[PDB]
């Protein structure tokens, strides 16, 4: 869970 | 993420940070080649917050339409997004009103806009910011907006810098774009 | 698991450890014949983290396509994976965005990439690592990447060794591959 | 349950305990006629852990196919089991990846294998054991595997005996089978 | 409930208590006319534990088939019960593997069997017991089984009496049946 | 509610209290005109416990059949009730085995019966009672059943009175019916 | 809400309070024009408790039928309500037996009735009251019912006044209607 | 329980029901000799709601003081009760403000009072009621208070009767007392 | 447990069942020598429900006092029990008002009494019963109390028998005692 | 654990199994030297169930008293155990009535007794058993008790064997003792 | 951790692994200087499982006594440990019976012992093992114990090796000690 | 935080990052003057992870002792910390074994050590790292430790840099110290 | 919720 | 729990 | 809920 | 837990 | 629930 | 649950 | 939390  | 958007003296600008997070892990622009959080869609720029996957989903989705959509009024952006949401669910495996799970800013020559995760579409009159870095950016832009030596792009970028200065989900460099307001 | 990927001086390398876990149980390469965590798919190598079953699922899945897929740009890898996800659900009994429950690194001559469990596809510019051993590996490769006597494959392997040194989910030997960057 | 599998000096062996549990209740082989936990499927043996009902399900299922399946390579076993899982759900009332709720060892002349409950298929190079008695069996086989006076079947059975010695879910007698490795 | 089944000296017997419970309420055979927990199905006797409704369900179900089923081998009983389960769900409002919520012993001249709630079918070699009174019964039958003056039916009944002596879910009188083992 | 049923000296009787509860609120027969809890269905009487709505549901349901049902053997009552349940669900908005949420006693000249909420059908040999007042009624009828001056209807009614004496969900007057046992 | 209904000396009356609540907020008849809780349906009056939305739903629903329904016997009211329930679910977005979530009193010249939320239909012989004010109303009407100077309508209204005196969900003015009992 | 208190035309009266509950169990005055819920303390009467044990505790407690307490003004009753509470905790094993777990009405010639479980002491001007039957009683007394033929005691008793009529925690007979208001 | 107490025609009687429970296990009077649930304390009898340990505690406690206590009026019994409770806590390891966790009946020539677990002391005028069998016993005694051929002791014992007939926590034989009412 | 105790034909016997459990782990008498679960205390034998630590605690505790205690009547055993409990808490770190967390059987020439975890002391008249194996043992001893060829010690041991036959918390060998009943 | 202890042919041996874990982190003997899990206490060796802090606590505690303790009989070890526990609580901040949170093996010339976390002290007759690696070690030692070429220390060490082979909480090297059994 | 410690070629070094976190908020050394995480205590350096408050607590605590403590052996560090813990609780409001909630590394000329939160004291033989950045640091130091051009301090600092590169709880600049190993 |  |  |  |  |  |  |  790769977030901006 | 921090994304910002500014409209000032006949120009419009949009900016974003470039840091990707995986937990407490940092994936800076120095390690990730495709670190840009703003995409082009027609003559609009769309800056994205939320899962990193949404950058690619929107790019694929908008690419797949007959022509790119008009994103230049609040009602229009709303239709585009309401349809989009159905597609996120039917084709892209998204799970009161349902959430699209992303907040975006949209800049084009006809105005500056935002769409929040429950499809609230707003038109902004001076500046705004989305993303977890957003309040730092709002404060910075509030201080700088009326500075006569700072154009719309300087102010947009300053917002992102402020967030990267103090918050662990934003990181330099800043990516930004600028355009002329249309008449 | 630790998997690593490196791009340096016109070469690309990919590596993985070989230990399988079942709880606190260790199934080393010495007891398991089919201990390799990297598979070949076209001229790409795919290093897998997650359930051990995914090694076999991907092999079966990619085998079943008309031809193997192009995995050499971010947008391409994204389509491949979005389709794959649907197939994991319809044929292979997988259960904000849905998760594919595996993180993979992809190496081929056109570049080095990663796909995380929510289909975030990244292109990497120097090196990266996935798996629970990943931070140990990132530190080791950060220290060794600019060593002029260590080629891409040495660095990739060093990452895995570091993880196996200090973390209970990684184990030697290291399996690795190397290829020339294309022009 | 303990089940074991061993490959040594040109022979392959597979073994299981014979005790059935119902809570803390023991149903030993002395009270239950059909106490065998290994079934024959083609020229393979399949040793089963999990609900006692799975012995009968597999027997019924494999019986119902046009011919018995090839269970002599990792990819093959994987297909067989992926199809099987669908059938457990559609015909036999089974409820990250879904679980088949059983762990099995598979022996035939072409090799020794295991399938765990999430369809991880492994090929083993010396020995292995599944079931709640499994770690006792692994230790015993580790100690005995290189003993030159103990053939594959002795080692397999020793594994089960160790587990029955110290664990309340395994019980003597041991049932075992042996075959010659093929050329 | 206690139900028992015994095979000894060329005879087979089956027995049950006759007490129905509704909470802590007792409905003895003295108040309930239809207190028998064993039903006839072909030349088999089926002794039932679980909800009292199952007595009537099985009677209705088996009655509705073209002919009564063969219940004289483990594989046969298994098919009968796998089909039955589907019918419990489709017609009779039943709600790892699903449970049929009843445990039954089955006696006929070809052998003594049991089916537990997850369709584990067992063939017994000397005696067994199901129901909450079952361990008292098992102890009593263990003590009496080799007594040369007690035939299979005496032993079966003694099991039930022991359970009714010490446990609040079992009650006298005992109902029992006996038959010759076939050759 | 208390409902009772008795069979003695060639006569059969059935009885019920007349109090309706809404919380701790009492709606006695003095305020409610349609306070009867026993209905006629063919030549049977059916005394109902549970939600007050079931009185009307059964009346409507049985009225809607081609002819009224035979309720004079355990197997027959069972079928009637198994069908009924489906109808409660399909037409009347009812929500191990599913529950019909009502317990009833059934009196006709061929016998005295009960059906409990999970469709357990029983035939009674002397007397019984259902409802929350049931144990007070059982005690009273146990004491009075062999009194030679008390016919079946006296005993049935005495059961209800006992419950109304001591329990806050039962109330006088008692409604009752009597019929001859058939030969 | 308090609603009441009375039958006395050849007259029938029905009454209700007029206060609407939104939380602790009071919306008295002085601020809400359409404060009436009794509606006309054929020659019956229907007094409603529950969500204020049900006033409008019933009006719309009954309006939509071919002719208005007969509401003059317990069985008839039951059918009307069982159908109504299905409609609440299919057209009006309502969510042991399912609840219709409203309690109503029904007055017409052939009698006085009530329907509670689980479709229990009752015919009353003197008076009754539904709503949270109901016990205050019952007490008052109990005291006044035999007063020879108070006709059915006075008694009905007195019930509502008592509730409004002491309870925070009821409020004056009282709305009421009166009719002659038919012969 | 219902307890009531009334002050009218120079007289003061107090009343109570006589039913004791144990669950849904009813212990009427017909079975319990010491069924009175009002006790005498000096020239005051104290009617008690709550656990039946409090009747005896107060009797014991007030008995144990040097002289009985003055219970004839709000401030006085308050001190008495604040002290009492401490004694309930130190001697009698009671467990925002702490609760004394009983509500009482107090009648003497100088006035009518109440003390609720959190020591809220009130003086009443016409009538009041405590206990679970209380709202039924309040309605009945509201209807009857100005009846010129009903003295204070008639009204008090009528309150209790109303509660016993409709609520399952109150029961006849009514115990009551009457005294002259002092000048 | 069931315990009963009766006062009729100048005699007083007290009775109890003799069955001890340990879970669903039954320890009947046939296996347990010290099965009596009534103890003597002065010229009173005390019949005890609750943990079996309380029989011995009370015996030890009352034995330890200077003389045995007077248990012949409600106030007296209350004091005895309030003191007792403190002792259960300080010496015997007991854990709105606190509970003593036992319900007892007390018979002596001056009257029949009960003390429930929160020290509610009652004097009974005809009969009563405590324990889980109590409602069965109440119904039976209600039916038999006015029978002119049944003395107080017959009625008491009949109560216990009824409970043992229908409830799984009571068992025969009945132990009872009788005395003459004093003048 | 299973422990048993029997009194028959002027002899008294006590027995126990010898298996220690640690989870599903078995520590048989073959691995544990100090496997005896019966200790001597004066001329009594005490057989212990519960945590294995209690064997050593009781030995230490009873050793520390001035002289060993009399354990030959129910009242005596009770005092001993009530004091003991305090000591378990004050010196040995133990944590309705509190539990001592052990069940023990006590045999001496004056009688056979048991003490359960809440200090219920019982004297037994023929046989009994404590421990999780207890119902198997009770059944076996029920079947064998009147066998004229089996003395008290044979019966006691048979109980333990039955439990070890069928239950996973009991194991052979059996340890047992026998003594003459005193006159 | 794995710790083992063995007694064979007049010699006694004790062994332990050397790996420290911090989560999934491994701290091998190569990074930690003070990696020994066995300490000396008088002429005993004590091998410790549990928190790594207990090594130092015991060393400090035993050092602080007047002389070191005798640890050569079960009763003695028990007292030592019961005192120790109090000290863990009073001086070292430790938090049915309380747990000391450590399991240890104790070797001296007079015997081999174990103390488990609830102060169960056992004397072992051949070998045993504590720690999470314990069942792998038990199996290995079961297989090797009767090997005539393997002395007590070889067997002890083999146990630890087996655990380190297959379990992620044990690691080589093995530390071990041996001594002569005394006469 | 990341803190590191290294011992190499006759020198000892210790290092730390300088970033303070408050949630996701970053307080870099550029905004916080007192950003140092290493304190001096005698001739030892103590690097602290955990709440920022512990820097000050330890400084205050050690300052308050008669002389500074010896921190140069594992046993000595243990005593110092066990006492310290008591003080954290009695003076500084800290809240299996209790946790001191901080991990520290300790460097002095006689050695390199660590104390983890449950007072596990370790002596290190080459290098180690504590803090959330610790695995990145371990990997880097693993890669660099044998580099002949990198002294102990370079290696220590490199560890911190690696963590700050990839993890959001660590930040540059690095603070470090170096000393000569004593003889 | 109205009950019998 | 006996109540009034 | 009636049981065997 | 032994109960009367 | 019968287990191998 | 066998992992990589 | 460091363990053996």
């Amino acid at each position: 869970i790769i977030t901006x | 993420t921090t994304v910002t958007i500014v409209r000032k003296d006949g120009r419009i600008a949009i900016a974003a940070d470039t840091l990707t997070k995986w937990g407490g892990g940092k994936e800076s622009a120095d390690y990730v080649a495709n670190h840009e959080k703003i995409i082009r869609v027609g003559d609009s720029y769309v800056a994205i917050t939320g899962s990193a996957t949404f950058k690619l989903i929107l790019a694929d989705y908008f690419a797949s339409l007959d022509e790119p959509p008009q994103l230049d009024s609040v009602a229009r952006i709303f239709c585009v997004w309401n349809t989009l949401h159905g597609a996120l669910k039917e084709h892209y495996y998204l799970q009161d009103l349902e959430s699209s799970r992303m907040d975006v800013l949209i800049a084009n020559p006809r105005g500056i806009f935002g769409v929040a995760a429950h499809r609230t579409v707003q038109e902004f009159s001076k500046f705004y910011a989305y993303g977890s870095g957003s309040p730092y950016a709002l404060g910075a832009m509030y201080a700088a907006y009326r500075a006569p030596s700072l154009d719309a792009e300087a102010v947009a970028r300053l917002g992102v810098m402020a967030a990267a200065e103090f918050h662990d989900e934003s990181g330099l460099p800043v990516q930004s774009f600028v355009m002329e307001l249309s008449p």
